[PDB]
Formats: C-alpha cells, structure tokens, sequence
C-alpha cells in the first residue's frame, strides 16, 4: 500500500507544482487569450492534483489533499524536477509545458488500463485534459519556433535549458517497477518511444533542434529537488503554516 | 429642430427597441458607449490582478481551484466586452493602449491591494456583488450588444459571487483569527465597493445623456442604495460589522441610511493616485511590452 | 509606552525589511566588490533592526527580536513602503538605497539627541553606518547618472519609479508628534529640508532631474502595505512558521 | 642537465625559501598555480551561492546576521585569491571568464543544493572544516603570495566554521524535527565534503609535480584522513551519525578507517554534470551579463 501511495502522490505532486507555476502567469501573459489558456491549464492540473492527492490520503488512511499539499516540506515533495522550473519567458513556460503534456498524454493513455480502478478512473479524466494541453503547448512550440528569428532563438534556448530534466520522465525506481509488474503502474522507461516520437516530431516541425546533451538530472521523485522548490512551498504554504488546522 | 435621423433615434429609445450595430446613433451616444463598454472591458482585465495576487497563496486546494476559475471567467468577460465595444467601430488594440497610457479608466476598486486571504473572499462577495447590481441593471441598457453581454456575464458571475460569500462564511464560522481577518478585509473594502457605483447623482457628468438614452436605467445613487439594502443583511449573517457609524435603518423610508463617501479619495483614485494605480498599470504595461515578441511570432507564423 | 514601542518598531522594521531586500542580491551583483558592499550594508541594517526590535520587545515587556520579526503578519509590519520595493535592476536598488540613506543620516543625526537614552545610543551607533551607506549609494547615483547614456536613462527611470513613496519619509502621525513633543522622537516633517538638500544636490550632480510628480504614497507605518510585503514575509518567516517556538 | 635557472629553482624549493612574484619559476609551476589559485578564488565566488540561497530564509536574526557576515567574508577571500593569482601574471577578468565558460573549475562541493536550514550549519561545519584542513596545510605552500593568502583566510574562516558548528549544536539539542533535519543534512553533505580534498593519491595527475615543488605539502588522502579523524568526534558530540557503514576505528593504526568514495559521482560533478552545476554557472553568467551596463557606467564615469 505504501508503494501505491508514493506512486499516486508523485503524480499528484507533478500536477500540484506545475499548476502553481501556471498560477503565477495570471494577468501577466502576452495576450488575454493566453492568460485565459494558462489559467485553464493550471486549473485542469490542480483538478488532477486534488484527485491524485485525495486518493493518496485515502490510501494512507489519514489526512487529505490539504494536509498533503500544505504540511509536507521540500524533502517529502515528490514532483518531477521539470515542473518546479521557473516560468522564465514565454518560451521557457511553453517548453516546460510541452515536455510535460507529451508525457501526460503518453502516461495517462496507459494508466487508464491500470489494474487499480481509482488510478484508472483518475487517468481517464486526466487524459481528456492532457490532450487539450498538448494541442496548446505544441501549437505554441510551432508558433514560436517557426515565427520570427527572435522567437525561433528563444524557443531553442528554452528547449536546451530544460533538456537535462527530461531524463526523470523515463527514470524507474523500485516503486515504479514493483507496481508496474502488478499491472498497476506504468514503468516510465516504456514511455520513451511515445514521448520521443511526439517531442522529436514537434521540435522538427517547429524547425528546431533536438538537444544533443544527454539528459542527466533526476531526484525530484525522491524528494531531492533543485533550489527552486523550497521558495515555492514557502509561498504556497504560508497561510496554512501560520494558521494550521482550520477550515477555509 | 432635430434631424429626422435624430428624431427617429429618440423614438426608438422611447419604445425600447434595442439599438444594434447597423442602426444610426448620435455620435455622442456611440462615443459614450465606446467609453463605457471599453472601460467595463478594461476593468475585467485589471481586475484579474488583485485576486490573481493570491492564486499562489490560497489556503486550500478547493479555494485555489475556485479562484482560478473565477479569474479565468474575468478574462472571458473582458473578451465579451471588447467584442461588444468593437461593434461600435472601435478597435480593441486601440482602446487597450489607451488603458495602458492612462487615457481610459478602469474600475476604481482594482486600485486597492489584497493584504490577506480574507480580501479575496470579500472581493468575491462585496465587489462582485456591487458589479452584479450594476450589471443586472444594465441588462435593459438600450444598446443590444451591451445588454446581451450583461446577461451572459451576470449568468456566470453570480455563481462566483456566491462562492466568495461562502469563503467569507468559512472565516466567519472559523477561529478568532479568521474572524478578525474577515472583519479587517471588510473594513478596508466596504467603502471602495460603494464607490464602484460612481459619483453622486449631483456630480455625475454622464448621467443626463445616459439616462435620456436609456444607457443607464437607474441612477448611480439608486443602485448604490439597493446594494446597501441588499448587502447589510449579508454582513449580519456573517456576524460582522460595517465601518460606518452613520449606517442605520430608517423605518420611515424602508432603506438603510448610510454615511458620506470620501469623494476626495474617490477623485484621487480615478485620477491615478490611489494605492495600487501605478502597480496595476505597470503590471499590464510589462505584460504587453514583454509579450511583444510572442505576438509578433504569432503574426509572423500565421502568414507563413 | 505603547507609542514609544510603535515608534521604535517602525525604525526596526524599516531596517529589517530593507536588509531582507539586500540579502537577495548576494552572489548576483555586477561585481564582486558590489556583492561585498551590498552584503555589508544589509548586515549593518540587520544589526540596527536587531537593536530597535530588541528595544521594542523590552518596552512591550514580552517577546524578542525573533518573535517580532517572525510572528507578525503584513498588517502589523510598520516599515516604510520604500524599503519593501523590489530590487529591480541595479539602479532601482541604488535609488531605493540613496533615498533611505539620506533619510537615515538626517534622522539618526537628530535621534542621537533623543531624551530616550536607549534610542539615543542605538542612533549613535546607527549614524556611523548610515554615513558609510550614503557614501556608497550617492557614489553609485553619480556613477550611473553620469556614466553612459544607457546608465543615465536607467538611473532616471529608477528615481522616477520610487519617487511617490518618498512622501512617507516626512509623514507625521500622532505617535510621531506626541513623542517629538516630549523630545523623544524626531518629527519626520522637520527632516525634509535636510533630506531635500542632500537628495536634490546628489540628483543634480548625477546630471539627473528631480521628479516633478508630487509624492503621494503612505500607509506602511500603519501596516497598510503594497502587495510586495506579503510574499517577502512568506519567504522570511517560513521556517519559524513551520517549526515555531524553537532555539536556532 | 637542468639549466642553471631550473637547478637554482629546485634548490630554493628544497631549502624552503618562499618563491616570490619576481623570481624565476618553471613555466609549468607558474601555470599550475594560476590553475590552482584561480580555481581556489573561483570557489569562493561560486561558494556564496549555496549559503546565499538561505540568507532570506534563516530562522533567527542572529543566524541570519552570522550568515551574511560569512558570505561577505567569502567574497573578501575571493578578492585575496584573485590578487594572489594576478602576481603570477594572469588577469582576474580572463580567469573569471574561463570560470563562466566552464574552462576552469571551482570546488565540487558547491554543486550541491541547500534543501534545508540545517544544510547551512552543516556547510559552515563540515565544508569550511574541510577547506580549513586543506588551507592550513597550504600555509607553507612554496609560493609566498599563496601561503600568505592562506594565513589571512584561515584566520577569518575558522571563526565562521565554529559558528556553523554551533548552529548544528542548536539543532542537535533542539526538537526531534530539528535533530532529524540535522541528520539529513549530514547524510547529504558528508561524502561531498570528503571529495573536497580531491581524488585518491593513485589518481591525482597534479600531485607528482605539486608535491615535488612543495605546492602541495600533504597528499589528498593524507588531508582527507586527518579531516575524518578530526571530524568524527565532532559528529559524536552532536549525537549524530555518518552515512558510512564501513566507518570504524582501527586501534592498530590510530585512524578512523572509512568507506570508499563514489568516484563516478565525483567525476560527473567536476565535469559539469552534478546537481547544481548548470544553475551555479547560470547564476554567475546572469550576474555578469546583467551587470555589464553597470561596469561600463563605472568605466565611463571614471574617465570623465
Ligand atoms: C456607473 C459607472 C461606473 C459610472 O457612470 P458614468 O455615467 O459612466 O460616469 P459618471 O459621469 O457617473 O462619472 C464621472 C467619471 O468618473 C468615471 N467613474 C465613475 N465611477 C467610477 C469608478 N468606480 N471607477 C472608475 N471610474 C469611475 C466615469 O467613467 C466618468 O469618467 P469618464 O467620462 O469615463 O472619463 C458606469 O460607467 C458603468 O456602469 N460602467 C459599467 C460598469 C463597469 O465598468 N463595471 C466594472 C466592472 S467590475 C469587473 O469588471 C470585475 C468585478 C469583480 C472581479 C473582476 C472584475
Ligand atoms: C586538493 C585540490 C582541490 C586538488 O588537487 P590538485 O593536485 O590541484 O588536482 P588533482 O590532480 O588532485 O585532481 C585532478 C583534477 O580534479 C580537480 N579537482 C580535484 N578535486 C576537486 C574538487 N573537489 N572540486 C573541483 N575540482 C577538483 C583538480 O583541480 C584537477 O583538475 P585541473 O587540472 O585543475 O583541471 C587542490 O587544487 C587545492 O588544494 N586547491 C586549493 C583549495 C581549494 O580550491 N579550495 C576550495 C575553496 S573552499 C571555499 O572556497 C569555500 C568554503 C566554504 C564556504 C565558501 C567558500
């Protein structure tokens, strides 16, 4: 049960933390249509976070989505390093979004065949949203990559700058493997063909280059984060930390 | 003698047949609607900022999801209003620049800072509450596209106003610290919300023509009075107070009589010298300037 | 005693919050010599914060500098709006620093003649440091203002952008006036001649213009802050909020 | 046959007369010191970043003041080392660019993230502790300017190392959560600190010449062994553990015998592929690029 709890929490944390990042964009986008789009995506992802986290709390037999989101520190958070990356410029946000959406599509597609029924149902809802996200993020990848020289250059830099964190998308640990062998979880290593087929094509159509640097950064799933996560949680959790144990 | 165009217009207004984009209208009527609808749209956009300020800090995932949905809706409402405004022959991009330049206004209320989570529920409750009273009162505004935008907007917004009230009720029923937080937010937002209705009937330059042309269907003071009558019972339900020593029920008239608004503050605010005016415009100007390469990329890509 | 407590706390808060801002610059400065300089100033200011806050706690008869710094919210913080302004570019930081240093010099010069001996002694230490700060900040005002076209333009923008908050430097409330009438506090209105003589000359020598906008923003002293303060306190207080009542 | 210049040099080294900037020295000796002193200076600069990361979050004003003083000192130590390095004919600006470009190294230890407040006290204790063992051992390094820089630096740094230990002792004597925080920081920083001493004596390309020229006075392994012998009792005083199942006292030799270092990780790190390498260099590159207009302003002003 502990393995399933940790696995479920990882998925929730990915969505929680990415949703947080998107929230920072509110009112700051290049166009009103983009503000709307980013808030929409952030809202979908928070929805998924609430679902995964609620299930994790049920699996653990205590707490709820709020005890989980607001009373864990950065050493307990299990999100992918990719989702805690700063928003940076719009290309940075689009690169991070596209890498994650391609992954979510590949993952939730397979995870809706989980032998765990609750995981299956969560994934079945999530996949419909992830498909929307991918259309948006890939759409913007192409627009920026094949826009102006300036936008082309920013889209390439954005891709290059996040690349090293893509290794964690296909990292498997014993929790991944044990649960995958029970037909409950998806072994992330087996997601690479699908993700690469998507992402390589998108980058190519965008008239951009797949980075040649071999991706090497992992640790998020084990609670070993970049220095970006601590200040995110400080901001996210302040009120709950100041006034704990209340209803809102 | 009015021209025949002018006379026919007055007659249409009197019989309450909606004016539509292809109908003749006095140039001063066209322009006051571009002014009013445009600044209504501007308000939706700027209004995302005070609430947006708390998206990353909201205390529960539920309240955070609600706030995100609300801000998404405001963006959507901005879009509706810009489309409405454009049926009058203006361009969204032009009036938006005028907002950035300080040449057009947005609602005074968005120049106030969100200093606590309670402020967010109070904005949903009092600020959307005030907007809704004004907007429902504009559902029979004489210009069709504007009237229909008001209907669509009010249908969506009243839901979020209710959610704002419930967030306030959580605080009202919660710990002593939560209650104190709620009261303080009310103390800071009460009078600003009252100001959303506009200046007094005696000091309202646009009212004469707007009322004549059935753009405005109730006076600023009439709407403000209804808001107070409707809202005081809601304050009571929360067990809270209003920062108004002069507020009292007048059985003789059946209204809540309330104290004088600070019109000196009101004038400061709408003229760019309130608490957050500079910061709001700086944030929208920054969004626009830093987003330029994105917009130029989109345009360049579309042509290819 | 309540008035004296609040007055002392205002001075401490100004120094605490400005010190926080300077701390963010660590490792990020245009030159190693500037990193050193900013950390030095931040350290001096924190020192002064500790002194003022410690005295405030003694005056109140409870708490200490840490209960004061870490367990008050943004509605209780009483710092000048000027010190909570973001760091922005180096000109923004220099403009904020110069305005505050000119003020500290004028203030602590007079406050060392306080009839309150502890306030006098704190000011007597603080003035020696403020004099150093002013040499640094004015030095940089001139360097940027009378450097290149680009640096000249950034220094003017920085000055213009902070100007509205200078009104609070000469704002007096009943706490200021009552204590000033007892010869304990300095009535901030009487600081304007000195501050203006300093700042107008510096701006002029820097080959820049005194903004013509009449400064109009106050509220910090009453706990009515800009939207910058809340996220500063979230970051500053996180650990104490998570693990309160401990020794470190 | 060595030249007479070469022979005289060897004789000076043997008699331990300090080499000074105007003395002849083998070109490979000049270059290895530019390499070593330069990267020592680079380490001071990059080393401000992991600790700096917690300046705004430090839990008490006292610990915050101490950390600010410490980081200020590191900047000062960087400056001392750059001056020393420059006596060898290099330019600070050139070797600094080489650092930014990844053409020169800085200490492996600064590629590890600060994930908790305990990490800061552990850096002060273990990381400065390791640096000090190495630096005291360099106080009789053969190049005078380097030797004298080490003396000045060690005099200042040992104070901060003691303050780091005391911050750790606060945690060790504090609540269960504080103790757990301390242990976790030790678990993450223990082996990285050991790596600060460099590769094994068998895998150290520079050691042969450095030892011959009395640049290095003790082998990497000798210094690392002394650090372990000195530091284990300090871990014990804190009631903490070392993440090393193979650590034990060997009465036969009078040393703590300890486990094998992960040399694969070590090689990854010093080659740019550790946890924070990219972020550290990005932060220094950003500081440099965004500070350009400031430096050009200073230069332009100086000439006027
Ligand atoms: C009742 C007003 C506001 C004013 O009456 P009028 O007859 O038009 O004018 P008057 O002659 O009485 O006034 C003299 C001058 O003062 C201006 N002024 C007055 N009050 C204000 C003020 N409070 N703020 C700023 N300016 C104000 C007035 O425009 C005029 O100047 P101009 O000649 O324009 O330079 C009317 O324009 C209206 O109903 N507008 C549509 C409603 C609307 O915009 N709602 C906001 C959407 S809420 C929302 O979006 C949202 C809510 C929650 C969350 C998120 C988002
Ligand atoms: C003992 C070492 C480190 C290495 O021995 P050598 O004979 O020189 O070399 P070897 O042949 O044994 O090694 C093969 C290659 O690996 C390199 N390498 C090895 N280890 C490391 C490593 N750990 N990190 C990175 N690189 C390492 C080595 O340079 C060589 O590559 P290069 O040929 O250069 O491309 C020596 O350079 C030394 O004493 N330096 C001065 C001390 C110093 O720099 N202290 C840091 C200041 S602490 C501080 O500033 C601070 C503390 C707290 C707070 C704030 C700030």
């Amino acid at each position: 049960s502990n393995q399933l709890t940790a696995y479920t929490l990882r998925l929730g944390d990915n969505c929680l933390v990415l949703s947080q990042r998107l929230g920072e964009w509110c009112g700051h986008a290049p166009e009103l249509e983009i503000d709307l789009a980013l808030a929409n995506i952030g809202l979908d992802l928070l929805g998924q976070a609430r679902n995964f986290l609620s299930y994790a709390a049920e699996l653990a037999g205590e707490g709820d989505e709020d005890t989980l989101a607001f009373t864990r520190d950065e050493r307990q958070f299990s999100n992918l390093l990719l989702v805690e990356q700063p928003n940076g410029n719009f290309a940075d946000t689009i690169a991070r979004q596209y890498f994650i959406d391609a992954w979510h599509v590949a993952l939730f597609t397979r995870l809706m065949e989980s032998r765990d029924p609750q995981l299956a149902a969560i994934s079945a809802k999530a996949i419909k949203e992830a498909r929307y996200h991918l259309r948006f993020s890939r759409g913007w990848l192409e627009r920026l990559g094949n826009g102006t020289d300036v936008s082309g250059q920013k889209m390439q830099q954005a891709i290059n700058k996040l690349w090293r964190f893509t290794a964690e998308l296909f990292d498997a640990d014993e929790i991944d493997i044990a649960l995958s062998e029970e037909g409950i979880a998806v072994d992330p290593r087996t997601l690479r063909a699908a993700w690469e087929a998507e992402v390589f094509a998108g980058i190519n159509e965008a008239t951009l280059n797949v980075p040649q640097e071999q991706a090497y950064r992992t640790g998020g799933k084990k609670g070993l984060h970049t220095e970006h996560l601590g200040p995110m949680l400080a901001e996210m959790q302040y009120l709950q930390r100041v006034l704990p144990g209340q209803q809102w | 003698m009015r021209s025949t165009q002018e006379e026919r217009f007055e007659q249409r207004i009197a019989q309450e047949t909606a004016i539509e984009p292809q109908d003749w209208m006095p140039d001063a009527y066209r322009k006051t609607l571009i002014r009013q609808i445009g600044q209504h749209a501007h308000s939706e956009i700027v209004g995302m900022l005070p609430e947006g300020n708390w998206i990353t800090r909201a205390p529960t995932l539920r309240r955070k999801a609600i706030l995100l949905a609300k801000v998404q809706d405001e963006a959507g409402h901005g879009l509706y209003l810009y489309s409405a405004a454009e049926t009058l022959g203006c361009a969204r991009e032009d009036i938006y620049q005028k907002m950035l330049d300080g040449r057009m206004k947005y609602s005074s209320i968005f120049n106030y800072p969100t200093l606590s989570w309670a402020d967010i529920g109070v904005i949903g409750w009092l600020v959307d509450g005030a907007a809704i009273v004004n907007q429902v009162a504009l559902c029979r505004t004489s210009y069709g596209p504007y009237a229909r935008a008001m209907v669509k907007i009010c249908k969506e917004e009243s839901f979020h106003q209710r959610q704002g009230f419930e967030a306030c009720m959580a605080l009202a029923q919660g710990s002593e610290a939560q209650k104190q937080m709620l009261q303080d937010a009310i103390n800071r937002f009460w009078w600003p919300a009252l100001m959303m209705f506009g200046p007094n009937d005696d000091n309202s330059p646009n009212s004469a023509r707007s009322l004549t042309w059935k753009i405005k269907r109730f006076t600023n003071d009439e709407l403000r009075q209804r808001f107070v009558d409707n809202t005081v019972p809601q304050v009571e339900m929360l067990g809270m107070t209003v920062p108004d020593p002069d507020l009292h029920f007048d059985t003789e008239s059946g209204h809540y009589r309330f104290g004088e608004i600070d019109w000196q503050e009101f004038n400061e605010v709408i003229n760019g010298r309130g608490i957050c005016n500079q910061e709001r415009l700086d944030a929208k100007r920054k969004a626009w300037e830093e987003g330029t390469w994105v917009r130029e990329a989109a345009l360049a890509h579309a042509q290819k």
